[PDB]
């Protein structure tokens, strides 16, 4: 019969229940003072039912009252919290195009003939097209599902054909865009909200971070305002100009879109610094993307960089206790955490560091009862061979510029 | 939508249960519980959701999660749990093994409230959360940030410079340094009266009539003898026994029309001022003429100090006012705007009844004491100037140097008359009178006194600084926590360093 | 821009094929307001959407791309004036995007 | 007050024949390849209305002449039926199709026509404009057929992702498309056209699971049948073909359960007793 | 029993027939399989009570489920949300006229609620009792029946409900007609919020452009921003500060109004610069103009430049066709195009180059059929001798801080 209010630590209204005594005390002293409220009697059954109903009412009210704050909200309810700050829910689409097909002679390549790639391509032709007799035609493509898919640039295979169409070749002429998928987000929206807490604001470090995060393909972004400009170095990344904002965006977004967003959140008259050679990967080297000011005048220049790609490894040792079979769920858990699909703990972001203890924590979260023994990590550059067991340590520094990546096969588990 | 919803819980109580204990008792108690745990719950939870009144520390937390601020800096939970020093605070908790009913010296005491970073007054926790929201929605606009600061910390109330509320943000621009819109007043037996830098004229021929023939008395009915001006021996505000008595005999609707050059001017605001002392009557009426019948009327109650009657026979009237002076004297000011050039004269009359006009009937003879008539253009009373058959023109002062603030006068300031200034100079605004000179009877050039607040430009590019504290008497905990950059409560452009600090 | 027929009853459910989709809105009087339950192609999209004038029903982008459309009330919902006075209009993708562009600069 | 309208479409416009005239519409619809039928007997026709309708209804100008490239070749007529009381209407749509046959059953003094319409009587279409797929899946062949016919489609079946080598290049006209979609995979999944919507689904599945129709009042008794339950009801403007039904009977307690619809027999007479719809239903899975 | 009316896609509330049937069945299962749940019986009364309850909560949660969306909130929740940006729902007061003269006779007594009326509707009520003195005229206090700024002009105020002795009511010039207010609706409150969002969703350049385009008499604007940290020309304006914005406003606007707009649109930190010599005429002296902040009596200078005014001269050698036309028509068409009244073409905006091809386009636009042999354009400083023949060119390129105007007398048309 009470609503506990965790003032600042749990931020959640908790029901107390235990209303059976209260409902018994109402049936007494109102309907009488001597009623045998013992069960197996009509009044006892009535009291038990009424107490159950009140517990349910308190529980539902507690849930609705708790939904006002995130981390205890869910769909169409955390939706509200995001929409309060304009964090846009992020709609459902998918689109490809500009593909090419090598084939035989004057073949009627029917509409929505499907093709496949190595990572479960499943891409259909858009409209009906009959190939030219020369032996190569241009088609358009649509992916089946609403998830971000990156076809490899090699011609792989075909799903639906007519024994004359040889293969849909993937060349540089092709295009690609981002599909998102509801709130992809289900618990990583809780992570992305705190970053995109100032989308509506402009001309700020938080504003640029949130606005460029709203752009497709940016898994993460690191922005340094570089405010105490005396050249020097602040929070990593050296600073060619005294006063200049350094921006690094992960993923594979369209240069025009990300540049327009960066120019929209321009911060007045603070230039862009992206030099210091190894600090990031310049998008266009000198003389970055021009873009056009919406206030019709001039063609400015927006400068940013792409982080250094790193290949991560995870050597785990597990005991497989409590007689619970778990052959290869560990690497799936690790890759989920690295991709950032877990709630509260964003994974390998542009500023993150590969931590053995964090990887072990993600593994224990996804499957307790295996008693992780060793969780060495190490890392290597974008290419490079395996780092050898000697380099397997408990942490990598992963300076503010760069980005780690854990592959499915990089993680290995040793059963004891 | 519209056609009601009842939903009263007690609707399930038929006429049968009119004298029943039970059913009625059970339904009433069930209704009370559903009320307390639904309507009261949602009422106080909406009070929680409200931020201008998030009293409940639970609300302040829910909102700091909403906005994103780290909770390390907030000192919520109930206070009065720190021993420190003082009878107003707690004491050492010792081993009262037998449980003394005073709980030894005190029931406890901890270090919750470590200073130099922690705020404790929840009133300012609400302020800092609102400031974080403003930072989240900020584009860097100085006008918006300053208006929001005023709205937060002062509930959108104007402030005087004797307090010094929140100051600008990043805009490396100090407005002033030179002097603009400078207005000088003099404080004397006329009170607080401004002076002009341009030639101002008083168009009345005589301001102190010592003869009947000076100002004529005109009466349309002419029932009684005309209102006659008498030389009276009373202490005039200037310091002489030269006031004029103005008497209306019984049955007379006559009025005195002070001679004045006509026309005065087409479509110009006209100000009538005169000094009056309560006499046999208690109120005096005046009329500003115009084309027949577009004249304007006013009545001044010399004792209560109220403009109890302002009559618009046309669009003439703009305003009327009274200003008080020692020995129970009043300057009554009528500001009138008429588009016609038929402003021929201004009529004056004692009033028998509180709404009596220039031509109201006189039950008996009522006499009032007046002195110092002044009809002028513009819309503001000026210092009295003696006029003897002449529309006297005069220029009060000339500002010789507009950097050091020295100003010369046409004539030296008499012994004791004070000078106040308003405007802006030295990068500081004085919207209130500020004294800068006292007359000595021999000097006419005097230097202005410093106005307000800070030199102001805060020289530097791309970066500026807050200023706050002498007005709000805010806590140093607030000053330091806001001075912290990492938490990010202040609105900030990317690439501008702003330290909050200041007072 | 398609006007959806309404009936002046408190609680009702309208199912129709509009914009290459099978929409179904259940409009009911909840206390002093109106709410709508929206289901597209059988799968339910949203519950308890409070209905206002000009304010979009499917408020979240996930519920309306790719060019799925939206529903708009001309005035605040009131089942007493349904049919005669208050109309609900359906916008396809292009028209709803244009409506968003117009309504986001006010 | 029954309210029944027969709305034609002619160059002048729609000429709604209301329920004041004696109208009798017998509609028979089913989940088959066969075009659903509507036989409507309309009496009380004036000379002008007869000349305005029967002259337009003809089988010429496409056999001994040309006068044809698109619609307006044959008059498309819809039927809107329902109830009305206290001022509120319930006029739903029960048939859309083109006339095929004209006759008179009743001679003077009551000159009453009897006309016969079938759904999708535009079978003399543009002889398949777009070629059918060479090798494709069932769902995509269904999409091609729906696009060719111009009708929106509801494809809900477990046979969609089954490739067909060569799906229907022997088709001569647009109508035969439905016959072909019916011909392939025909133990259960039978495709049909209801009004302007082409439905391809398994026979034991419902088009709209959320749109079950709870039925409690019947005319007669809801009886068993070979497949499911058969029952007659008064006209409810919420029962379609292949919809879900939630029979809750009183006379027969064993027929209670959830059923899908296979056949529908509307018999609507504004000025006569029969205003019933007969439903054939089978167990729903 | 109660299912889960919370779910994830918002609160799903069922009809009271359903909830009543559920409570009925639950009571039937608890108390007895064949208990009469008639509304007149005690058990039926309990069932009805638990049906009104367990449904009020359903509707309450449904009405306040998604309550933190500002674009769909309502009432006091909208008030709270909009108060975060300073938008505040007002208060609904009434016009509060004081000192209304009352003319009557003897010692007539005016009582509360006299219901006086203005000549144009606007019924007001007396709120204080007053007795007329021996003078026959007194003063009364009236308040508006309705809410808002109800007009109370000086004039013959009429009486609806008057006692015996009252002659009339006069709105004298001394009456302090205090205006009221009509509060504000939720739709206009959301309008205010979206307007605030549009204001705070622009960068510095676009915000300045919009704010100064809002000012009247502003034909065109040109906004330029350094963003380089180096005193140099970026595409044609020679800057003088490393981090600054140079703005040029055309037309003949009001200086204080445009200063207000610029100040309201100021990004901050970045100062204005007047530019180097002949960078647009630096009006308002070497120091920027002063503007008082409406928010604070604290005070800020703002700088903007006017474009270089140029006299544009045009020579044209069209030949009269079959239809007669006058050279004055050609001059009027040229002036109209240059001023910008023509649809589509901007005209001679700030930084619009003088193209003889453009003006010939405008002439063949407005007057088709005529044939043009030779068109030439030239640009000269204002108040200068007209250039001699041969000085004209076929196209004049123009700097970024000027406008060129052609009057009727600056077009020389010759009929060949």
């Amino acid at each position: 019969a009470n609503y506990n209010y965790i003032v600042d630590t749990g931020v959640i209204v908790a029901d107390t229940a235990d209303v059976l005594s209260d409902v018994e005390a109402e049936f007494r002293a109102a309907l009488g003072a001597n009623i045998n409220l013992a069960a197996s009697t009509p009044q006892g059954s009535l009291v038990a039912a009424e107490a159950i109903a009140r517990s349910s009412v308190m529980r539902n009210e507690a849930r609705i009252a708790n939904t006002i704050n995130p981390n205890v909200s869910f769909g169409t309810f955390l939706d509200a919290i995001c929409a309060l700050m304009g964090i846009e829910r992020g709609s459902d689409l998918s689109t490809f195009g500009y593909g090419v097909q090598v084939t035989g002679r004057s073949q009627t390549r029917i509409s929505t003939g499907s093709r496949v790639q190595t990572p479960a391509g499943a891409i259909f032709t858009v409209l009906s097209d009959v190939t030219i007799p020369a032996g190569g035609v241009a088609t358009i493509d649509i992916k089946s599902q609403e998830y971000g898919n990156i076809p490899l640039p090699v011609g792989n295979l075909i799903i639906i054909d007519g024994t004359i169409g040889w293969s849909g070749a993937k060349v540089i002429a092709s295009t690609r865009v981002d599909p998102g998928s509801r709130q992809m987000s289900d618990a990583e929206l809780k992570n992305a909200r705190v970053n995109r807490l100032a989308i509506q604001g402009r001309n700020s470090t938080m504003a640029i971070k949130a606005y460029v995060s709203a752009v497709p393909n940016v898994t993460s972004v690191n922005v340094i305002e570089n405010n105490t400009g005396a050249v020097q170095v602040v929070n990593g990344v050296s600073f060619t100009l005294p006063y200049a904002v350094w921006v690094c965006v992960a993923g594979n977004p369209d240069k025009q879109a990300v540049a327009d967003a960066l120019w929209a959140a321009h911060n007045g008259g603070t230039p862009w610094d992206y030099g210091a050679t190894n600090n990031g990967v310049p998008v266009d080297g000198p003389n970055g993307v021009p873009v056009r000011d919406p206030a019709s005048g001039r063609k400015y220049v927006v400068k940013w960089t792409t982080p250094i790609m790193y290949d991560g490894y995870v050597n785990v040792t597990v005991q497989q206790g409590s007689s619970s079979v778990a052959p290869e769920a560990i690497q799936n858990a690790v890759v989920n955490y690295a991709q950032g699909k877990v709630e509260g703990e964003e994974g390998l972001v542009v500023g993150a560091s590969l931590s053995a203890f964090e990887v072990a924590g993600a593994i224990a979260r996804e499957i307790p009862g295996i008693y992780i023994k060793l969780c060495q990590v190490a890392c290597v550059a974008a290419g490079s061979p395996a780092p050898a067991p000697g380099d397997f340590t408990s942490e990598y520094v992963m300076s503010a510029f760069g980005q780690a990546t854990i592959s499915v096969g990089n993680v290995r588990v040793t059963f004891v | 939508t519209l056609p009601a919803y009842n939903s009263d819980i007690q609707q399930a109580l038929k006429w049968l249960h009119n004298q029943a204990p039970g059913i009625t008792g059970l339904i009433q108690r069930k209704a009370q519980w559903y009320d307390r745990f639904s309507r009261q719950f949602w009422a106080n939870w909406e009070r929680d959701v409200f931020h201008l009144k998030t009293a409940n520390p639970f609300g302040l937390m829910v909102w700091c999660i909403i906005l994103g601020t780290p909770s390390k800096g907030f000192g919520l939970y109930p206070k009065n749990s720190s021993w420190a020093f003082g009878r107003l605070r707690q004491n050492f908790i010792y081993s009262g093994t037998q449980v003394p009913p005073p709980a030894d010296a005190s029931p406890g005491g901890n270090f919750y409230g470590g200073g130099n970073a922690e705020i404790l007054n929840l009133d300012e926790i609400r302020k800092v959360l609102q400031l974080r929201y403003v930072a989240l929605i900020s584009n860097g606009s100085i006008a918006y940030i300053n208006r929001m600061l005023r709205y937060i910390f002062n509930d959108d109330e104007p402030w005087d410079e004797a307090t010094g509320l929140y100051f600008y943000l990043m805009d490396s621009t100090g407005e002033n340094g030179p002097v603009e819109n400078l207005a000088i007043y003099r404080k004397d037996w006329e009170g607080m009266v401004l002076l002009s830098s341009s030639p101002r004229t008083n168009h009345v021929l005589t301001s102190t009539p010592a003869s009947d023939a000076d100002w004529p008395g005109v009466d349309p009915a002419a029932s009684g003898i005309p209102v006659t001006v008498e030389t009276a021996s009373a202490t005039a505000p200037d310091g002489s026994a030269t006031v004029c008595k103005l008497t209306k005999p019984a049955g007379s609707t006559a009025y005195v029309s002070a001679p004045i050059d006509g026309p005065l001017g087409s479509g110009s605001t006209v100000t009538f001022s005169f000094f009056a002392k309560a006499g046999s009557t208690r109120f005096i009426a005046i009329q500003s003429a115009a084309d027949f019948p577009s004249r304007a009327d006013a009545v001044f109650d010399l004792d209560s100090g109220n403009v109890i009657s302002d009559q618009m026979l046309d669009s003439s009237v703009v305003s009327a006012r009274m200003i008080r002076l020692e020995n129970g004297w009043w300057r009554c000011v009528l500001t009138t705007k008429t588009v016609s050039s038929s402003f021929r004269a201004a009529y004056v009359a004692p009033a028998e009844t509180n709404f009596s006009w220039i031509d109201s009937n006189s039950s008996a003879a009522i006499d009032v004491l007046i002195w110092g008539a002044q009809i002028e253009l513009g819309d503001t009373p000026t210092g009295y100037l003696e006029t003897t058959g002449a529309p006297v023109t005069m220029t009060d002062y000339v500002l010789q140097n507009a950097q050091t603030g020295t100003v010369k006068f046409t004539q030296p300031l008499p012994t004791g008359v004070e000078a106040y200034w308003t405007g802006d100079w030295k990068g500081g605004t004085a919207a209130e009178p500020a004294r800068f000179a006292v007359g000595n009877g021999t000097q006419d050039t005097f230097t202005l006194s410093d106005p307000a607040y800070i030199g102001l430009p805060t020289s530097g590019a791309f970066k500026l600084e807050y200023r706050v504290g002498p007005a709000l008497n805010l806590s140093p905990q607030l000053i330091n926590l806001m001075n912290d950059r990492a938490v990010g409560i202040m609105p900030t452009c990317a690439g501008c360093d702003v330290k909050v600090i200041q007072e | 821009m398609k006007k959806i027929p309404l009936t002046a009853v408190p609680n009702q459910a309208i199912s129709f094929n509009a914009g290459s989709s099978y929409w179904k809105i259940r409009l009911y009087q909840n206390m002093d307001m109106m709410n709508a339950d929206i289901s597209r192609d059988g799968v339910i999209v949203c519950h308890g959407v409070r209905c206002f004038g000009g304010i979009p029903l499917l408020q979240y982008s996930r519920q309306y791309r790719p060019d799925y459309g939206n529903f708009v009330f001309d005035r605040d919902a009131d089942w007493t004036l349904f049919g005669d006075g208050i109309n609900l209009f359906y916008l396809d993708g292009a028209e709803f995007a244009e409506y968003q562009a117009l309504a986001t600069r006010k | 007050k029954r309210i029944l309208r027969v709305t034609f479409n002619m160059p002048y416009g729609p000429e709604v024949i209301r329920e004041d005239l004696d109208v009798r519409v017998r509609i028979m619809k089913a989940a088959l390849r066969i075009q659903n039928r509507a036989t409507m007997e309309i009496f009380g026709l004036t000379t002008q209305l007869r000349e305005s309708l029967l002259s337009q209804f003809t089988a010429w100008k496409h056999r001994q002449r040309q006068v044809g490239r698109e619609d307006e070749l044959m008059i498309k007529v819809s039927v809107e039926a329902g109830y009305s009381d206290q001022g509120r209407e319930q006029v739903s749509r029960v048939f859309v199709g083109e006339v095929a046959i004209v006759d008179i059953i009743s001679p003077p003094p009551d000159i009453g026509i009897r006309i016969q319409c079938y759904t999708r009587q535009i079978d003399r279409t543009k002889t398949i404009r777009n070629m059918p797929p060479a090798n494709t899946t069932f769902v995509k062949f269904v999409e091609w057929g729906a696009n060719e016919m111009g009708l929106n489609f509801i494809c809900d079946t477990s046979y969609n992702d089954q490739v067909l080598k060569n799906p229907g290049r022997s088709i001569t006209v647009a109508s035969a498309i439905l016959a072909s979609i019916q011909d392939m995979y025909m133990p259960d999944v039978a495709a049909f056209v209801d009004d302007d919507i082409l439905i391809v689904k398994d026979r034991d599945k419902v088009i709209r699971p959320d749109e079950v129709t709870n039925v409690n009042s019947f005319v007669g008794i809801p009886s068993w049948s070979e497949w499911g339950v058969e029952f007659q009801c008064l006209f409810e403007p919420s029962i379609r073909v292949a919809g879900g039904v939630a029979v809750e009977s009183l006379m027969n307690p064993s027929v209670n359960g959830n059923y899908v619809i296979t056949a529908l027999e509307y018999d609507l007479a504004s000025r006569d007793r029969p205003f019933y719809i007969k439903v054939m239903g089978s167990p729903a899975a």
